[PDB]
């Protein structure tokens, strides 16, 4: 599903491990984190 | 534990910066220390965590004939179990060393790693651990740390046949699994060397298996 509302947009992905494992592995290749920094600077919704 | 294994390759070392004779809340300089005392040594700590042997060998027979002092046999086992994680990730580098240092200091503690980096901590129980913690938050390390709930180190064990194959079908094997005698366990715990009238150690196994199996036969029929 895709869609822009003026700026914002919204995107909906499906992913099976199979092709999951593949675009986590890439990315973690290329910025590769020893520390497990990922979390740092990740953002939750502070609502709920 | 290196020495539990028993030329070139063998030998580490370091030269002794100095030496002290202990006296509470200061220490006495020393130029020379001899045998049957026992003394505060500068810069021979790297090479060992806990307990080591130090010896000097000028000669072939006398280095064959030297024996390794055996591991010291602390008198309890940790059991407790507390997982850490530093509070903020990138400090990482911080809490694994000063959790070496604790290792060095605190001759119960093991420091294990797991998958996640996560640090498993055994110590003997509440107070040991907290004195530990607090060193580490205050002495060693200065960074705040996330810790866990106190927990428990288990074990598996049963009460009662095998097939299997190898990877490359050639292999195949048979098991059994059995239940062990109370007795025998309690006897296998106590670290001993069969003296008197005492159940033998199995660590003597390397005497006349015809000995140790006496004992078998002897205690347990």
């Amino acid at each position: 599903l895709y869609t822009r509302y003026l700026d914002r947009i919204y995107m909906l992905f499906h992913f099976e491990e199979d092709e999951g494992e593949e675009l986590t592995d890439e990315y973690l290749a290329e910025n590769p984190d020893p520390n497990f920094e990922n979390s740092i600077g990740y953002n939750n919704r502070k609502c709920w | 534990s290196q020495s539990e294994s028993r030329e070139d390759d063998e030998t580490p070392s370091c030269e002794v910066e100095e030496i002290g004779l202990l006296g509470g809340r200061y220490v006495y300089p020393v130029h020379e220390a001899h045998k049957g005392q026992i003394v505060l040594i500068k810069g021979i700590s790297s090479a060992y965590i806990k307990s080591a042997t130090l010896y000097s060998v000028k000669s072939k027979e006398d280095m064959k004939q030297l024996k390794f002092f055996k591991p010291l046999d602390y008198i309890t086992e940790a059991v407790f179990k507390i997982v850490l994680q530093p509070l903020l990730p990138r400090e990482l580098p911080k809490l694994l060393d000063a959790l070496n240092k604790i290792s060095k200091y605190y001759p119960g503690v093991i420091i294990k790693v797991e998958e996640s980096g996560e640090h498993v901590i055994l110590g003997n129980g509440e107070l040991y651990m907290d004195c530990l913690l607090y060193d580490l938050r205050a002495s060693y390390a200065k960074i705040e740390i996330k810790i866990s709930d106190p927990l428990t180190v288990f074990s598996e064990s049963c009460s009662n046949s095998r097939l299997g194959e190898e990877n490359l079908p050639g292999l195949s094997i048979s098991v059994a699994a059995e239940p062990m005698d109370s007795k025998m366990i309690q006897d296998l715990s106590r670290n001993t060397l069969g003296k008197g009238q005492n159940c033998l150690d199995i660590d003597g196994i390397m005497d006349n298996p015809r000995k140790l199996s006496k004992i078998l036969r002897t205690e347990y029929g």
